[PDB]
């Protein structure tokens, strides 16, 4: 038979596998209802806590290339799902573990991938079979989906309060009809240090982190809002300009007239009847004048400078009020109106602007985060953000699956026989391929501290007639109907996870060498 | 004694927010299971 001369590739392969397995096993601890968040201190000196693996990995300063792709892999999963970033990598590494298994089993890697290509085709087929179609309007199942995602991170503390906040927010921003893929950036997150995670808030309106510029105007009722872009200061041209002084009456005439210019400026604004002012950054040139504020405050008008050009669409998306860049255009026709708006006072003096109630309901919405630990607030929103993501993922496909590993054991079981069906060495690959999925339930019982092998096999043994509804329970610490435990995840989640892993490891196999570069 | 009789009194919210705030932190710190350090660049 043919003789293999070189082993540099094979060993190089093994190196990657050992790395990957080490990586996944390191992450293995954090997953599921018994997931355990981790912490990193930056070399720059920053400190982070995290339960989501992706953020762990984006924190990971990995030296070895392979997992860097795995790190990259999750980001797509994060850019896809949000959790299972947890789950997906442990799937990825587990594949390579068995992929290692086949390596000293001498099978050429190429056939493995196609076998895996076949292996995935069965699974994606199977997963379609087992999923549960669900229309979007059923709030509770969304809620059921929600906490299922949520009881994976610390935010489980106020999960019961947090989950409704999430879903309601989605309902308010979505169209429950087109079943499209509505963006999340239309949802605003507010990291406000202090408070209680319980005191994290939803705002059906607008909130700006910035602070007022008026000393005296604090709360406004029936506010008529105005957002203005053109600066309110000494008129300065884009091109070079200068007033020349050579005569007597130039002084006051200049002096008086700037205020007059400013005066009419404000005069028109008041003439419009607006009462709350929004001012963007004009860092290229002059901003709002101090003098105008004197007038506007004399005109008793709410005012805010320094509005980010990036937020402006969101805000007019939020407030439904087109901005103004020229006086003539500034007209009450465009003047937005709000039922009430003002600056709240928290943090003792961490004061924040609130705008509740809008005659034009924008689809967008903002979200308030309160809580003691600064890091915990950031991790909370991560959990909140992914909570949104999975819902949007669920918005993508109106089909539902129980969480808690039951799909996986079904799959491997289903793979177990189909592997038996298929002849050739491919069967072993699929035999191994299914054995890869075996890890996740084992991980659960690990993080459940329960006898994994006894449980998961019994989980298989039950599941031989204990189909996807049933599985290992966390709360009771046994194996039960997970559907009856209301622990359910959208189909695509594992789909994306399963799919994404499959392509990558195929790419993993094709590797033969790494060459150090300049 | 009776600090009620002694007048030794404290504002409620002091303990109130306290027990909350400690709860959160204890919630935070307990969940950790692993630290990873980075030497500076």
């Amino acid at each position: 038979g043919a003789y293999q001369d070189r082993d540099k590739p094979a060993q190089i392969r093994f190196s990657n596998i050992s790395a990957a397995k080490a990586v996944a096993d390191a992450i293995r601890t954090s997953l599921g209802p018994k997931g355990m968040d981790k912490m990193i201190q930056d070399g720059k000196g920053d400190v982070t806590i995290t339960n989501d693996g992706a953020t762990i990995l984006k924190q990971m300063q990995v030296l070895h290339p392979a997992a860097r792709m795995l790190v990259e892999l999750s980001k797509a999963q994060d850019i896809e799902a949000g959790d299972g970033t947890t789950s997906v990598v442990i799937i990825a590494g587990s594949l390579l573990d068995s992929c290692t298994k086949l390596l000293q089993k001498g099978i050429h890697p190429t056939i493995i991938s196609e076998s895996f290509q076949k292996a995935l085709e069965k699974g994606i087929e199977i997963l379609t079979d087992m999923s549960r179609p669900v229309e979007l309007s059923d709030r509770e199942t969304l809620l059921n989906s929600a906490t299922t995602s949520l009881n994976s991170k610390v935010v489980s503390q106020y999960s019961s309060l947090l989950s409704p906040m999430s879903v309601n927010a989605v309902m308010k921003v979505i169209d429950p009809a087109t079943a499209t893929s509505v963006d999340l950036r239309d949802i605003k997150i507010v990291k406000k240090l202090g408070g209680t995670i319980d005191d994290c808030e939803l705002v059906e309106g607008l909130v700006l982190t910035q602070k007022v510029s008026n000393s005296g105007i604090t709360r406004v009722e029936k506010a008529k809002i105005g957002l203005i872009q053109f600066c309110l200061s000494a008129p300065k041209t884009d091109m070079d300009n200068q007033i020349v002084v050579s005569d007597y009456a130039q002084m006051d005439r200049v002096l008086r007239e700037e205020r007059a210019y400013i005066l009419n400026l404000v005069k028109q604004i008041k003439k419009t009847g607006c009462n709350v002012l929004l001012i963007q950054k004009s860092i290229l040139r002059d901003a709002l004048s101090d003098l105008a504020l004197h007038f506007l405050n004399k005109m008793k008008i709410m005012v805010i400078k320094d509005i980010e050009r990036e937020d402006i669409e969101f805000i007019c998306k939020t407030i439904g009020t087109k901005p103004v860049a020229h006086i003539d255009q500034f007209t009450a026709d465009m003047l937005g109106s709000a039922e009430l708006a003002e600056e709240v006072n928290l943090n003792g003096s961490g004061k924040l602007l609130k705008i509740t109630g809008c005659a034009s309901p924008g689809k967008t919405v903002t979200i308030v985060v309160r809580g003691s630990n600064k890091l915990v607030i950031e991790e909370a929103e991560r959990s909140i953000h992914d909570a949104l993501c999975v819902i949007r993922c669920l918005v993508k496909k109106r089909a539902l699956i129980a969480g808690g590993g039951a799909p996986e054991i079904e799959l491997a079981l289903r793979l177990t026989e189909y592997s038996r069906t298929l002849s050739g060495m491919e069967s072993y690959c699929v035999r191994a391929f299914a054995d890869a999925m075996e890890v996740i339930p084992s991980t659960l019982a690990e993080n459940a501290g329960l006898n994994p092998i006894s449980t998961v096999t019994e989980l298989r043994n039950r599941h031989a007639q204990g189909e996807k509804t049933a599985g290992i329970n966390v709360r009771k610490g046994g194996i039960s109907n997970i559907l009856e435990e209301l622990v359910v995840q959208p189909l695509l989640v594992s789909v994306s996870a399963l799919t994404l892993a499959t392509e990558t490891v195929r790419s993993i196999l094709k590797i033969d060498d790494v060459v150090n570069t300049r | 004694r009776d600090n009620k009789q002694a007048g030794v009194f404290e504002p409620t919210i002091v303990k109130v927010k306290s027990l909350k705030f400690a709860t959160e932190a204890a919630i935070t710190i307990l969940r950790i299971d692993d630290l990873i350090k980075l030497h500076p660049e």
